[PDB]
């Protein structure tokens, strides 16, 4: 079902997990179609923001090997550190809102992981299996 | 069962406007402009045609106000002539007895305030008639301080016409016909495409085009409506027709100081072959011209009626005349030599007198002015005519026809009509026989 | 044989598929290369909406799940409403400004599948044979 | 261990291989965070510029069948008369810029390849692939 | 009788009394995919290769 831009906003992150689309669309969203003026270079420097705003985090999920993004694994296991709950604590019961509130504490230290270890290991690897 | 396929990188497109931006080598008013490829590059597309359409062609309106911009961009950090609105003594000048001439200009000398804002200077300078008016020696006054302010032209920048070419950005296409017939709109059974646009001059003229691309084949008429009289005729032709213009004047610039540090170029004194300007033109070869544009008339009125030609209504002397700068002068001459003929049912030269303006109002344009400075020694030079600028004027067999003018659109978009834009969708999809799995 | 910026534009959608590449490129081209000044800010503009222009759809193509563009295939199955021809009379008698002369119509109704239904799908799924 | 950027410029093309990724996040950087005014529009087109001279090799990238980049593999076999060394001459002895020296003289003929034999074949193939 | 010196040449305009002339620390930067190389080898003769990057 059609929900709308941030429709599932107000649920768990598993029900909202459904429709990461509908807002996808929109996180670039496109369109909007004497000199200067004001507005003349704001409409300019805005869109602008938005692309750079947009590519900035889309090269990440580049490195990190997934690409068809919205969602993908890793081969990274989860450090207990990182909020100790079970997954019917988390999934079933919290809003991505509240997850951040937590995780954010541990988002740079992550990220560490994400932007390597997999991404160094995966390859070399493939390498070698190319031998024969 | 076929299923949705999906396609990218096809070669499919719509009509559309988008922001064109200039390009031209490595004067006027160009130098912020991007080099041309030294390869320009273009294809011909076999089994592609479509549509053109000169009459609504966007890329003429674009043009039109970019041309604009630059010229006021030009005059901005020149010098304004404000304190030069006073009241002026003028006298006739005698020239060689008893008068051919008919003076023409007034040796005109007032009170100028001077670099020392303070003690005034008296001085002098020759203007024509044309710039000038008596107020109520007599007093006059010059004509542009009864309708806005008027600045100087640089002495450093000129006038003469660049070759500009346009490009269009990534996504869109410069389609070009290579249709050597062409109705002004229509499906053209020969399209292909180029990079950017060939080297177009932004020659301002009325009446006359000059210096433009040429038809092949035969003469081209074009018109947005040939039976509405409301509209006007565009006239392309196959062979330049020189003409050659003079103004035999070896006269001085005596520039006052009228400060403070800004300086002014004022006309001092006028010596030589005192004769009217005027230009030359060789005469067989606009009869023999004309007629070819009257058989193309036939073609669209009749194999028989009778085809006139004549100056225009008269009014406002810049639709009047014929006007053009050359060398940084302003020229109005009197076309009547030229359209004064007819055509029944089915050396020589001929002398054009011309005037000289200083005071000019570009593109129709009100609310302001541009001096032009008199420009030291002999001016003379030689153009092609490539075109007319013809409208339509007890209708059942003869018709008249005059030269006109004024929206200067018409100018550029008598070259525009070879292009179009259109905007390119890469994103297509089609049904293939193809079931996908993980 | 390289044909050139559009060279196979007139010929069937099948002959055309050939060199979508050739295209491919200058769709966004590159290149390029008293202040203000006109074309000061034109060149400016339109180099922008170069960029805005491509991405727009390239986006689209990421979330149909391929990325891997010029072609790729689907799970979605043609309805036969959507111009009923047959693929010769489709694909070897019939190019894509011509197929777009009729397609068009159902733009944004195929989008929604294609924006959709197998992205949803494919997905969860796969989450499931992860499970073991 | 982190370098840090181009921490790896001066060692062998296969030590240097090994930490792509650190300089491969600011090749774009991001962040940087009376009109007009000196800096006015300086700060925006060098914005801009960063941003296109990504993406004009990204998008040759995306077209050489890889998109997982720093590395990948094709199927376009090496000509001998591309500086005709060994591997040990090569990968473990030898910078990048030292590559780069001599290897710059076939750059755009190597590209016509890339861009297409493998693009062009793996393709079709597929589709054939697919009948069954 | 005197002059103004420059009312020879152009016209003259007063800076404004609250703006100053005091020189500040100017930092330069290179947009991504540009980098910015320093030597650090005390010794340069204008020109030539750097042993110390
Ligand atoms: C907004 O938050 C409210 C709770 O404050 C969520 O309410 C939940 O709404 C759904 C739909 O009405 C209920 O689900 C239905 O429950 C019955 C019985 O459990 C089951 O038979 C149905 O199959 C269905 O699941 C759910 O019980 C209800 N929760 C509570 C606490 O009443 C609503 O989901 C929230 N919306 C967002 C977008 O998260
Ligand atoms: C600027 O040129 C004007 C002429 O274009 C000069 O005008 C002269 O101005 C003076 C002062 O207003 C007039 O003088 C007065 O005339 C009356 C009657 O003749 C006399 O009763 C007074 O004693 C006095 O002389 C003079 O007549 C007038 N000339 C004319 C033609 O109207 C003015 O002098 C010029 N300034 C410079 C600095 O030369
Ligand atoms: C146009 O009006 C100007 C004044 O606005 C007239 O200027 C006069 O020009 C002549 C020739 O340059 C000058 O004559 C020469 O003056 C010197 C010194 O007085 C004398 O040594 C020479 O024998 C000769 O006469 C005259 O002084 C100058 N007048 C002024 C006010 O500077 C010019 O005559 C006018 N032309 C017409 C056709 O009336
Ligand atoms: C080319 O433009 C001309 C004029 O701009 C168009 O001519 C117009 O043609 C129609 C049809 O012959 C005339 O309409 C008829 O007028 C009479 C009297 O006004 C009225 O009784 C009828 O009911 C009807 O409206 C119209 O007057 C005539 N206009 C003029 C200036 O003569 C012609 O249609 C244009 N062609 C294109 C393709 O648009
Ligand atoms: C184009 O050449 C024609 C002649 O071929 C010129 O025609 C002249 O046009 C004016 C305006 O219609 C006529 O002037 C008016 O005449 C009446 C009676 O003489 C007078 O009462 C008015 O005050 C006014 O002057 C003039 O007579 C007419 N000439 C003839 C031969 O009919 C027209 O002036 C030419 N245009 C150009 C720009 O020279
Ligand atoms: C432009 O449209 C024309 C048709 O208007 C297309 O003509 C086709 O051109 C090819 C190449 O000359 C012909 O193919 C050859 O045909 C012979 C016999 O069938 C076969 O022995 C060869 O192996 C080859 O296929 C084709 O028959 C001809 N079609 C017709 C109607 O004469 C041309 O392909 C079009 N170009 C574009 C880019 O689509
Ligand atoms: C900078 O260039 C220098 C050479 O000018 C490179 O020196 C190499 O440095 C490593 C680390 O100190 C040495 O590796 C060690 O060698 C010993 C014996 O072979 C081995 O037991 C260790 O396992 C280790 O590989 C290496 O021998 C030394 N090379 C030479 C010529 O002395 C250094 O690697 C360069 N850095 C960059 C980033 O390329
Ligand atoms: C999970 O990450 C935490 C830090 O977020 C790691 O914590 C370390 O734990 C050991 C054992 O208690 C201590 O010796 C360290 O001092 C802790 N570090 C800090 C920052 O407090 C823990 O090692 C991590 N686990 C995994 C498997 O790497
Ligand atoms: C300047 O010479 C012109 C002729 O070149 C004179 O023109 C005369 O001006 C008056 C007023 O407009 C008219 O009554 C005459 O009919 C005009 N003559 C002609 C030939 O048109 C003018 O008088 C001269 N001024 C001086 C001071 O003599
Ligand atoms: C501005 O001055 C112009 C002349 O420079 C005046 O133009 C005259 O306007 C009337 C009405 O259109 C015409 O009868 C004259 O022939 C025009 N003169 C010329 C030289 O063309 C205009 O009247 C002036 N405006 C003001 C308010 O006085
Ligand atoms: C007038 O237009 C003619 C084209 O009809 C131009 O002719 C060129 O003249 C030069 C000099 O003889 C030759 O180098 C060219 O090859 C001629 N072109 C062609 C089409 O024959 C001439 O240049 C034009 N003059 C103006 C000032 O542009
Ligand atoms: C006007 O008459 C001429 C002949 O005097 C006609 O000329 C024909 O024009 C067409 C088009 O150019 C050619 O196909 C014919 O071969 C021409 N005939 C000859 C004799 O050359 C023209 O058709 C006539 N127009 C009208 C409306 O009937
Ligand atoms: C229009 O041009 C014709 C020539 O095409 C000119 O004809 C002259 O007319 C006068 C008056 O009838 C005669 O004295 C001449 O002998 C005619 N010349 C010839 C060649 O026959 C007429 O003067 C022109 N009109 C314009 C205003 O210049
Ligand atoms: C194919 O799409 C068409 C609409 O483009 C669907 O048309 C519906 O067809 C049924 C049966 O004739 C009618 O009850 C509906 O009213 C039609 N809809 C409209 C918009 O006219 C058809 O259902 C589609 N087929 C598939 C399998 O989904
Ligand atoms: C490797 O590329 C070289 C060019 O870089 C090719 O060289 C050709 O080699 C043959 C045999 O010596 C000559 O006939 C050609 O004239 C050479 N070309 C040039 C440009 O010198 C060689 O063919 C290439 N090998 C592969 C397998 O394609
Ligand atoms: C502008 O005024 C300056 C002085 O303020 C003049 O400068 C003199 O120029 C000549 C020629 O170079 C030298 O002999 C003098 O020594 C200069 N004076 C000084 C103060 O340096 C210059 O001549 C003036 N220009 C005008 C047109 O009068
Ligand atoms: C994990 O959930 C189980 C029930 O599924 C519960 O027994 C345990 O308390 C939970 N974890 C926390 C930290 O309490
Ligand atoms: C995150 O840690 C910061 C201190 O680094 C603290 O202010 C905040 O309460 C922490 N959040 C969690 C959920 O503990
Ligand atoms: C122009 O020549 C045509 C014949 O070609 C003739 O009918 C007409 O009289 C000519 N005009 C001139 C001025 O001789
Ligand atoms: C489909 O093509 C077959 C021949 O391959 C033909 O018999 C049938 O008429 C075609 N479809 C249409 C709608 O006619
Ligand atoms: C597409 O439908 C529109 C009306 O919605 C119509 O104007 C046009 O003719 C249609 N095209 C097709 C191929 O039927
Ligand atoms: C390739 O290396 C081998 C040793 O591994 C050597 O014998 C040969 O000389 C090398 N190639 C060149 C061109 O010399
Ligand atoms: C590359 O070839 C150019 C001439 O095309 C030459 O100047 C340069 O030396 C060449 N480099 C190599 C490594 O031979």
């Amino acid at each position: 079902v059609f929900l709308g831009f941030l429709g599932a906003a107000g649920s768990t992150m598993g029900a909202a997990s459904m429709t990461l689309t509908v807002q996808a669309r929109n996180l670039l969203s496109g369109i909007v179609q004497l000199k200067l003026t004001v507005w003349g270079i704001k409409q300019l420097q805005a869109r602008v923001l938005a692309v750079e705003r947009y590519l900035r985090d889309q090269q990440l999920l580049g490195i990190w090997g997934c690409s068809g993004k919205l969602i993908c694994c890793t081969n990274v296991p989860w450090n207990s550190s990182w909020s100790n709950r079970n997954l019917s604590e988390i999934w079933d019961n919290m809003t991505w809102l509240q997850w951040d509130k937590e995780i954010s504490n541990y988002t740079q230290i992550i990220y560490g992981l994400l932007e390597e270890s997999q991404n160094q290991q995966e390859k070399n690897e493939q390498d070698l299996l190319a031998l024969d | 069962n076929l299923w949705v396929t999906v396609y990218y990188g096809v070669p499919v497109w719509k009509d559309a406007e988008t922001t064109l931006f200039c390009a031209s080598d490595a004067v006027w008013a160009t130098h912020a402009c991007v080099p041309t490829d030294p390869n320009p590059q273009e294809i011909h597309l076999e089994n592609v045609t479509e549509e053109f359409n000169m009459w609504k062609n966007n890329m003429v309106e674009q043009m039109h106000t970019d041309i604009i911009s630059l010229w006021d961009q030009s005059l901005k950090p020149c010098v304004k002539l404000t304190p030069l609105c006073v009241t002026l003594q003028c006298t006739n000048v005698t020239n060689n007895i008893t008068d051919d001439m008919r003076g023409e200009l007034k040796n005109c000398s007032f009170n100028m305030t001077t670099e020392l804002r303070d003690k005034k200077q008296k001085v002098y300078s020759l203007f024509y008639r044309l710039d000038v008016v008596q107020i109520n020696n007599k007093e006059y006054r010059l004509i542009n301080c009864n309708t806005s302010a008027i600045t100087q032209a640089c002495p450093k920048v000129s006038f003469e016409p660049i070759p500009i070419h346009y490009c269009a950005p990534a996504g869109f296409a410069i389609l070009k016909c290579k249709d050597k017939k062409f109705n002004g709109t229509g499906p053209c059974p020969s399209v292909s495409t180029v990079q950017c646009t060939h080297g177009i001059k932004p020659v301002v003229s009325t009446q006359l085009l000059l210096n433009g691309s040429l038809a092949e084949e035969e003469v081209m008429i074009r018109s947005e409506n040939i039976t509405n009289n409301a509209k006007n005729i565009l006239v392309q032709f196959n062979t330049p027709v020189q003409i050659n213009c003079t103004r035999p004047n070896n006269n001085t610039r005596k520039s006052i100081r009228i400060g403070p540090g800004q300086a002014f170029y004022a006309t001092g004194d006028i010596i030589g072959d005192i004769r009217q300007a005027h230009c030359n033109v060789s005469k067989a070869t606009w009869n023999e011209t004309l007629g070819k544009v009257v058989k193309q008339l036939r073609k669209h009125f009749g194999n028989n009626t009778i085809i006139r030609f004549a100056n225009s209504s008269g009014g406002d002397l810049e639709v009047t005349t014929h006007s053009f700068n050359c060398g940084g002068e302003f020229f109005y001459c009197n076309t009547s030599g030229l359209f004064n003929s007819t055509w029944i049912s089915n050396n020589d030269s001929i002398t054009l007198p011309c005037r000289i303006k200083q005071i000019i109002n570009m593109w129709q344009r009100i609310g302001q002015a541009m001096y032009a400075p008199p420009i030291q020694g002999v001016i003379r030079c030689v153009s092609n005519i490539t075109g007319l600028i013809l409208t339509r004027d007890t209708n059942s067999t003869t018709e008249t026809f005059r030269p006109g003018g004024g929206d200067m659109r018409d100018n550029w978009r008598s070259e525009l009509y070879k292009y179009k834009v259109v905007k390119i969708e890469p994103l297509g999809v089609a049904p293939t026989r193809c079931k996908r799995r993980v």
